[PDB]
């Protein structure tokens, strides 16, 4: 009929809100103690209940956990734009930032922005922004709008938790670690990324 | 949220300033040195001058311009108040110069490498106890005005505060001391990723003991000054006419009481750095033990738009409703 | 009648209800500016 | 010997200090709010409040406030006048505070100190006792950990503070005799027959006290050479101790200097009078 | 606690059920044409009404027979609401099934008859509001707002009122789940004047 | 650890709130995109 422990687990108080936060898409990192630990108590079962439902649980080696839909999945799937990418790659390195430390980990909205224009082609994110621009201020007021949609998007995502009751910082999770996948092995990244295809990590674009 | 800018006005009329950028704090901190190697402790104009011809040959200014260039900053040195001249009688224009309080700071805040030792704080701090108590038998004996004046008034307002003033300093040169331990950490891991990790475990351990030890023995210090200060109290209370006594042992409870909150708020925040670095060790320092990650990384981003790609997480249909 | 939230979750969901408000009204701004583009292209072309 | 060694380290380093007239009102504003409150920390909240005081006590924009306020605090802590303790659960998520240096600079501004003999009375009596203890130890003699605790430490880490914070007074009373200079020259140039009056007894007044300190110091440094003696003669007998006999050198070389800058100052401050006398003869009773 | 019924086992364990808790929570309105999805929630009713409380969400049978989830101001599960356009042609549909021709025409209906109706019973001023704030009154308009009433009937579709007939979509039949657009007319009097009062007064 | 109490009728306020906030926003995204499509259309005619 059921497994005793899937039983057992699903009657726990704390679970509707998590079934309800997952199939939304949320990571869940180390910092949920509470949400966390259920799941390190019940992950066998819970992979086995999820498995039919056609989609699959993964728990990477980072720690965390995160809910993957395959091709014939009875839940929707969806993805990000380009933007909402090249964010995620920035906050990754963030993260790995030596000189970083003085900071414990809290960050500036406005240290996100001024970093990201030292590494994209200018034009190749005013074009993504608006055709006519170059290099105007109000173009670039736009774009700095626009990061910050981006980062909310993000957030509603589980990357990185909001601070204080100012919005203009924030902190990085463990969770950003999937953004790296493309360079985690040492072949060709477009092999690689072709593989990852196949996993069903990513869908081309 | 109301304002309060009547001292900013104040100092804005007075018209306070400093402007000491790299030649001229060079000048200055070579005046200090002078002045310090010398025993008859007074500065002739010509040796100021002195002074100013190594500073602009170290800086490789025009040579024909240095004496209306020194007399010039030297006049502006006198208006911002850091030198105070003095016209010798023997010889007019050639008047002696001395530093103002203001310039000392200054010049020792860089030149006397304070380092901080326990041995001072024990030591400062039997000295303010022994004033302090005998300062409470003077105020528990009792007598006149005089007496009073005399024998407790000044010792508290001139001597206890000058120490705990001089404690609050030392604990300044720890926040410089924690700051200049972080700094170190930061381009220590910088340099290797896998070797570095000793050597921070052992810098981490090392500042978290002195800070214990410091934080102990300045609360065991603060129970006994408390006690006299309340004996102070005490005795002062049934006389009307030592208000002001009154008001001077109320700013040294309040000192001490901020002394001693302080260390255990820097105490917890040095545990929570210790746990922020750690955690920093554990994801990502094994995961990339040879920084290839990063440089991938950085490179990937750099060349991305060749091949744009996205990924994919699961995103289940809201629920419809009417209204 | 009760309900017990840990410091760190209360401080999320402040911060992010300020971020949400001033993405909102940052965009309603945007809105306008699009659409009093639109009508000036329009006026302008007749 | 040549300088260039130090302007050369300290170019190297890049110090420099740059506090214009706002950025120092500003400072100030930090300084006596600090002095305030009981936590004993402040959080960025706060200082961003006290730079909208300041910006709007000068009349500046009011819509670049938080990039201005954000642009000093890099520029503070960069010239290493402040120091910045991320602190999650406080409003801002950072505390500040005030490192040796800025203590230093604010304190002279906003914390008046003017000169009182008693002050250096008492210092003269504490450091007295002190150095006669000092003395005594080493006179007792034992292992060089008891010189090194007993002798060494007291030598060093209090005597000198006592014998600094006397100069220090020292440059006080010097900048009490500037102003008092400044203060004559500002009564005498307004009404001349009515400021005479008040010419002659500061003049009176600043001799007076003088002449009082100098002879307090003197009295004073008799006993104290004579311990300096003492010490040093004990340590004569010992080859090993040479480090304590360099800091009795020095510290018999910086009395000597506390000791001649009093007969200096009054000197000049003779001169100075006789000066001042001949100025009124000459030219304010004629006319 | 009482870790589980067993009754709320055996029906969890029922192999079809994944697929009903994904459309469920979709708000599709299960049927009675679903033969096999009626017979499971039947068979546990009650059951499924209790554990979905845990999400604040009542599991509503309405009288005549279908099954769909209302929640409540604190559910736990996301909601959105659709737009006032879609409750206009909830309600039109609502009308069509009621009428007598049904029979006649066995519940076949093609969009154009659809968009007719709409277009007839409903006020041009409000539709060209919908259509486009800064519509011009014109053709295009008209079109984009054809384009738009496909696409809401695609979506009320997916929310399970219609259904598609065989593999030309200009062809759908209705179900007797309409009636959610119709429950707030439920009084005895005619279901045209009823209607055609709730569409004047804007309801 | 810290904790913060708080009655329901206060908590559920938020959680409506921004949730609203959402959705108002969501519908904003749209009403860009489709004035966005327009001011496109007016543009490849005008050139």
């Amino acid at each position: 009929v059921m497994p005793v422990k899937l039983a057992q687990a699903l009657a726990n108080p704390l679970f509707p809100a998590l079934d309800s936060a997952l199939r939304s898409g949320r990571h869940i990192g180390l910092d949920e103690l509470d949400n966390h630990a259920f799941l390190m108590d019940f992950q066998e079962y819970l992979e086995e209940f999820y498995a039919r439902y056609n989609v699959e649980l993964i728990r990477a080696p980072e720690g965390f956990f995160y809910l993957r839909p395959r091709s014939t999945t009875l839940i929707p799937r969806s993805v990000l734009s380009e933007l909402d990418m090249m964010v995620g790659k920035i906050l990754c390195y963030l993260y790995l930032s030596p000189e970083r430390l003085a900071n414990e980990g809290i960050f500036t909205q406005q240290e996100l922005y001024d970093e990201l224009l030292t590494l994209a082609d200018e034009a190749k994110l005013l074009k993504l922004v608006n055709n006519r621009s170059t290099g105007s201020d109000v173009d670039r007021q736009k774009l700095q709008e626009k990061v910050r949609s981006s980062l909310n998007r993000l957030r509603r995502l589980g990357m990185v938790w909001f601070m204080g009751h100012d919005s203009s910082k924030f902190r990085i999770t463990e969770s950003v670690f999937r953004f790296g996948a493309d360079v985690r092995a040492g072949d060709d990244p477009r092999e690689a990324q072709r593989r990852l295809i196949r996993d069903g990590e990513a869908m081309p674009i | 949220s109301q304002t309060v800018p009547e001292l900013v006005a104040w100092a804005r009329k007075n018209d306070f300033s400093i402007s000491l950028p790299v030649d001229r704090l060079s000048f200055l901190l070579a005046v200090a040195t002078l002045n310090g190697e010398r025993l008859d402790g007074e500065m002739s104009e010509g040796e100021l001058v002195d002074a100013f011809r190594h500073v602009s040959d170290a800086f490789e200014q025009t040579s024909e311009t240095i004496g209306v260039r020194a007399n010039n900053a030297i006049n502006d040195m006198v208006r911002q108040r850091l030198l105070n001249r003095f016209t010798s009688e023997q010889a007019e224009g050639n008047a002696i110069y001395r530093l103002t309080p203001l310039g000392i700071g200054i010049t020792d805040y860089y030149i006397r490498q304070r380092e901080f030792s326990t041995l001072r704080l024990s030591m400062q701090l039997s000295i303010v106890a022994g004033e302090l108590k005998r300062a409470a038998d003077a105020a528990e004996e009792g007598g006149d005005e005089f007496h009073w004046h005399r024998n407790v008034y000044a010792p508290l307002k001139y001597s206890v505060a000058e120490i705990f003033d001089s404690i609050d300093l030392t604990q300044r040169l720890m926040d410089e001391q924690q700051q200049q331990v972080k700094d170190d950490i930061a381009q220590l891991l910088n340099k290797d990723w896998r070797a570095a990790i000793s050597s921070c475990e052992l810098l981490l351990s090392e500042t978290s003991g002195t800070l214990r030890e410091l934080q102990d023995t300045l609360e065991a210090a603060g129970d006994k000054l408390q006690a006299n200060l309340l004996r102070i109290q005490d005795a002062t209370m049934t006389h009307d006419d030592l208000h002001f006594v009154d008001r001077l042992v109320f700013d040294l409870q309040s000192k001490l009481d901020r002394i001693i909150s302080w260390g255990q708020q820097s105490i917890d925040l040095w545990i929570g750095y210790d746990r922020h670095v750690h955690k920093f060790i554990r994801t990502a320092i094994d995961m990339d033990k040879n920084r290839v990650f990063a440089q991938r990384l950085r490179q990937s981003v750099q060349t991305y738009f060749d091949e744009p790609w996205a990924l994919t997480y699961a995103n289940a249909d809201r629920l419809l409703d009417m209204r | 009648d009760l309900v017990t939230i840990p410091r760190d979750v209360w401080n999320d969901i402040q911060g992010y209800i300020d971020s949400l408000e001033r993405e909102n009204d940052s965009l309603k701004n945007q809105l306008m500016e699009a659409d009093e583009y639109v009508a000036e292209l329009e006026e302008k072309l007749n």
